RNA sequence: AUUCAUAAUAACUUUUCGAAUCGCAUGGCCUUGUGCUGGCGAUGGUUCAUUCAAAUUUCUGCCCUAUCAACUUUCGAUGGUAGGAUAGUGGCCUACCAUGGUUUCAACGGGUAACGGGGAAUAAGGGUUCGAUUCCGGAGAGGGAGCCUGAGAAACGGCUACCA
RNA sequence: UAUCUGGUUGAUCCUGCCAGUAGUCAUAUGCUUGUCUCAAAGAUUAAGCCAUGCAUGUCUAAGUAUAAGCAAUUUAUACAGUGAAACUGCGAAUGGCUCAUUAAAUCAGUUAUCGUUUAUUUGAUAGUUCCUUUACUACAUGGUAUAACUGUGGUAAUUCUAGA
């Protein structure tokens, strides 16, 4: 917004992952809160990069409230971001979706059962419906 | 043991790789490779908590799959793969290769240069013999062995690799006089100019080597390793030169200099 | 009764308890070279046999209608490029690596011969390998000569050089 | 299994419990320095003889010796930044007998109230355990600081805090409230 | 320091072997074949060019007990020769000699409310207790044994048989 | 932080213990359920027994495909997308737990392998075989079933299997 001086330090420009990794520190003193969103559309508007291009994550707040501080890294474009960021930090951030499935022990007990059972398993069950009709 | 070691452990990691105790309780195993358990440092770590280029394993673990780094002019997709001392990996990105070297304190120092000495490198001598067929070869610290040697080369000698093609440049004896390395022991990183040796007849030769300060200390046979002649090096010197200063002089240094 | 598979050559009409490994009938392992104990039952047909399998070497005269009026088709071809070539068995160039037999099956109302992967055929891509291999192994085999060479003369002049200094040492 | 975290105990308990003297002499320093508890006490002697230990084992050692050198130096840094020692004084023999008053006549709970900024030191402990006030830029909100005159140069107040501005607070928001009320 | 790594010499091999695997680029020339050629990537060697690993092994060091002074064998109980077995050393196991080995400098036997270390608690010093437990090494995965696969297991979230 | 004190006598000086005192990455127990911090945690007795549910499985551009799965095919008259199951390869000998056994046995420091190790190692392959052979004989390069599948059956029955 206004007199925010919201800045980026420790700034390092890495081709490898293809991306612009810093800390961030945040002066909002006399502020209620500054949420994920504003942050990177913030520094996105001050990097001239791109809206989706910065991912900012952990966002330490000083005692008192009044300073934060995370880190913060910048890709050239949206291909590389989706590409490199984790999953759960893209669903996080609303870039991507996982589709809700089975609990943990759910799905292992799913595993135990078909690993009990040998073959495709169409075959036992039409000879269990057979069995149990005669 | 009932079989190999496959994990490792923090705290139980060799002190050179600079592992923090928190964050974790497991340390990065280097799994077979040229260098030594002990004295090599994998890839992985020495991307995380070296140059902070990247700050994960699943990212570092990707960096490696996607083929933007190499060692020694192969790519070597390995997690967790050990390079050790005198180690050249070249980065294509910016083209800056990093040589492990080691520093005065005695950890993995990492030299960034340029692609020259990416291509040219150095390596010690571990034995030389007779292999199949009537052919002679030699063994070096990392395992980089170049067939038929010219016959000079003998038992703790150094030369020059070029990482491309299969001939030695330049070799380098063992004699009094010599630009080392003394790679091991307490004094992990100094040059000292070798001045003699006492052999002791039936193993564990002593040589006594003199910094520039004329400290003069003693190290075993099997921890020096030559890297040149007197005065000019074969390769660049890390910052610090291997002095091991004496510990009020350092610290008022540090306190000027800062 | 209770079922318990018949496994040929035991010679007994009783249950015996045998360990069975693998490559033995009535047992397959989870692991490897995990040996099991089972009980079998024997190799003579007695009372305590619920259900015997026979196979029919030569017909008779009567004829039943789920035996020969009808017959289960054959689900999946040869699928060796030699195996359909000898199947066929018209020549060794009469082009079966593309005259095999094709299968059709469809979904709805389109339909492929989706035809499957033929091994063991010759491909341009396999004589081209056959050339790569042969090339590497033959560079190779040069390339080892040659250095073999050098070394040698390298030795030679290496030789001369220290017979001419020991020849004027020691005058 | 998960690496092992140390921790280290900072204060003694005195080998006799009842002296009519060193329980007096102590009761003095504490009230005479603000002090809530006797544990206080307890680990500040702790870390005097600490020191004191460190000093001695320094000097049983010969002159020159450069691990005598630099530990003595350190220490004497370190003594020098804390500030409790004149900077114009390397005798060793202030720092080798520094009592416990003067240890404690030098921390910045003295120093606020010698300043005249809380007029009590229990005020101004009611005032640090309620974090109205910081000694530098971030807010602090214990007792026990021990400035290295690092907050004596930048002596303030904290910004959300009385004299402070940019907010009068709850009880004056209230007290506000009812002058309106009572007044229309 | 070796009979060392080696090279050769008639023979032994009953035969283990040197892409009868697959992706990715496919641009050059015509003697027309889709011929000649063009580059990378997981599978291998009966070979070494050290490495992650196992195996025994040298020298010293362990608590309390004499209410434990002698201990060690139908044919292992110390050594010599030879063989077998082992990935090889070796009484590791077999055939053939002497009475050989240990011991008051404590053998042997018993107990341990004994897994051994780094280490934990007071510190003037010298010390006295503790260490099951966050790392290393060893043993076990009900007690015993015996085994297949495997490079590596006496493997037990592998198997076989007997026993609370 | 190189410290003592109370207790035998009417009283005194003593060797002497019983206490008092202070700690425990030493426990248990009783009274207090106010707050940043990492978090010790069924070891002592019972390495005693386990009902239950989990803790070892595995893919790439680059081993074999067709659950009778998905849609573009438009480079395939043999495909190079997806490819669940099953075969092959590898792992499962790692890790985690406990301390029962164990007194030169482990273990610690230091050695020896010129007494042996070695999946994937790993640095690379190795112009040596047309064995009644200057012509039984394909090297523009051979043969069969064991699996999933199409159906049949066995018992309450098991990560059971006979089957064509």
């Amino acid at each position: 917004s206004d007199a925010v001086t919201i800045r980026t330090r420790k700034v390092i420009s890495n081709p490898l992952l293809a991306r612009k990794q810093f800390v961030v520190d945040v002066l909002h003193p006399n502020r209620a809160n500054v949420s994920k969103d504003e942050l990177r559309e913030k520094l996105a508007e001050v990097y001239k990069a791109e809206k989706d291009a910065v991912s900012v994550f952990g966002f330490r707040t000083q005692f008192g409230g009044g300073k934060s501080v995370g880190f913060g890294l910048v890709y050239n474009s949206v291909a590389e971001a989706k590409k490199f960021e984790p999953t759960y930090r893209l669903v996080r951030y609303g870039l991507a979706e996982k589709v809700e499935k089975a609990s943990r022990q759910q799905r292992k007990q799913k595993k135990n059962r078909d690993k009990k059972i040998f073959g495709t398993g169409k075959r036992l069950a039409k000879k269990v419906a057979r069995r149990n009709a005669d | 043991a009932r079989g190999p070691k496959k994990h490792l452990k923090r705290l139980a990691a060799p002190h050179h790789w600079l592992l923090d105790k928190l964050s974790g309780c497991y340390a990065p195993r280097p799994s077979a490779g040229p260098h030594k358990l002990r004295e090599s440092l994998p890839l992985i770590v020495f991307l995380r908590n070296r140059l902070k280029y990247a700050l994960n394993g699943r990212e570092v673990k990707a960096i490696l799959m996607q083929r933007h780094v190499k060692v020694d002019g192969k790519v070597r997709t390995d997690t967790t793969y050990p390079a050790g001392f005198m180690d050249v990996i070249t980065l294509d990105a910016t083209n800056e290769n990093f040589r492990l070297v080691y520093d005065v304190k005695g950890r993995f120092a990492v030299h960034r240069i340029t692609d020259e000495e990416a291509s040219y490198k150095l390596g010690k001598v571990k034995k030389v013999q007779l292999g199949k067929k009537g052919v002679p070869y030699v063994v070096t610290h990392d395992g980089r062995t170049i067939r038929y040697p010219d016959p000079n080369i003998k038992v703790n000698d150094t030369v020059k690799i070029d990482l491309a093609s299969g001939k030695i440049t330049d070799f380098i004896k063992f004699d009094a006089g010599k630009l080392v390395y003394v790679t091991g022991g307490r004094n992990l990183g100094r040059i000292g100019t070798i001045v003699h040796k006492e052999r002791h007849d039936g193993g564990f030769d002593l040589v006594h080597i003199k910094d520039s300060l004329d400290n003069t200390f003693v190290t075993r046979l099997n921890n020096v390793f030559v890297i040149g002649e007197q005065g000019k090096p074969y390769i660049s010197l890390p910052k610090g030169k291997g002095i091991k200063l004496s510990i009020a002089e350092e610290r008022d240094r540090r306190r000027a200099q800062q | 009764k209770q079922g318990f598979p018949m496994k040929q050559g035991v010679l007994l009409p009783t249950r015996i308890k045998l360990l069975l490994t693998k490559n033995v009938s009535c047992y397959r392992p989870r692991r490897d070279g995990e040996r099991k104990r089972k009980s079998v039952r024997g190799a003579i047909v007695g009372p305590d046999l619920a259900v015997l399998a026979l196979v029919i070497v030569k017909k008779g005269e009567q004829e039943l209608e789920g035996l020969t009026d009808t017959t289960v088709p054959k689900r999946l071809g040869p699928k060796r490029a030699n195996n359909i070539r000898k199947f066929f068995g018209l020549s060794k160039e009469d082009d079966v690596r593309d005259f095999v037999i094709r299968r059709e099956v469809t979904k709805g109302e389109k339909t492929y011969t989706k035809a499957p992967k033929i091994q063991r055929l010759v491909t341009p891509q396999r004589l081209q390998r056959k050339r790569h291999q042969r090339a590497l192994k033959v560079r190779n085999a040069q390339a080892q000569r040659e250095a073999a060479a050098e070394y040698a003369q390298l030795l030679a002049k290496r030789l001369s050089e220290r017979k001419a200094e020991k020849a004027e040492i020691r005058k | 299994p998960r690496a092992p975290r140390t921790y280290s105990k900072t204060y003694s308990t005195p080998k006799r419990p009842y002296e009519s003297s060193r329980l007096d002499a102590e009761l003095k320093l504490a009230g005479e320095f603000g002090l809530k508890n006797k544990k206080e006490i307890y680990r500040i002697s702790f870390q005097l003889s600490k020191i004191r230990r460190a000093a001695r084992d320094l000097l049983t050692r010969d002159e020159k010796d450069p691990k005598r050198l630099f530990e003595g130096n350190a220490l004497i840094r370190r003594l020098v930044r804390v500030g409790v020692l004149s900077e114009d004084k390397k005798k060793l023999d202030y720092v080798l007998a520094l009592k416990v008053e003067d240890f404690l006549e030098r921390r910045l709970q003295t120093q606020v109230y010698k300043l005249g900024l809380a007029k009590s030191v229990h005020h101004a402990r009611v005032l640090i355990t309620q974090r109205h006030i910081a000694v530098g830029k971030q807010i602090v909100n214990i007792p026990s600081f021990m400035v290295r005159l690092d907050s004596e140069k930048h002596i303030d107040f904290a910004p959300t805090s009385p004299f402070g501005g940019a907010r009068p607070g709850r009880v004056a928001r209230r007290n506000a409230a009812r002058k309106a009320e009572a007044s229309g």
